């Protein structure tokens, strides 16, 4: 059971929030490629 | 809300269509600053602040 969140302490000034559907011996494997171009 | 603590509500990602706006007779001042009311319709914003 997942009852745990310490990732930050404040959120002060939103420009944008995005809520959408879920991306997910070893089993599994993930690629991903993340990239910033242009904004 | 008070005009002293007027509300602000940010406004993004998402299609503003503001001719149902516009075309409403339930308003008395449309009174648009920087802007026509029909190009609205077809320009883009980053964010709205109503
Ligand atoms: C960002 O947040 C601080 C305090 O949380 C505030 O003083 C400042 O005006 C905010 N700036 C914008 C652009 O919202």
């Amino acid at each position: 059971m997942e009852s745990e969140f310490r990732v930050y302490s404040s959120a002060n000034n939103c420009t944008f929030e995005y809520v959408s559907q879920p991306f997910l011996n070893f089993k599994n494997l993930r690629e991903f490629v993340f990239k910033n171009i242009d904004g | 809300a008070s005009v002293y603590a007027w509300n602000r509500k940010r406004i993004s990602n998402c299609v503003a269509d503001y001719s149902v706006l516009y075309n409403s007779a339930s308003f008395s001042t449309f009174k648009c600053y920087g802007v026509s009311p029909t190009k609205l319709n077809d320009l883009c914003f980053t964010n709205v602040y109503a």
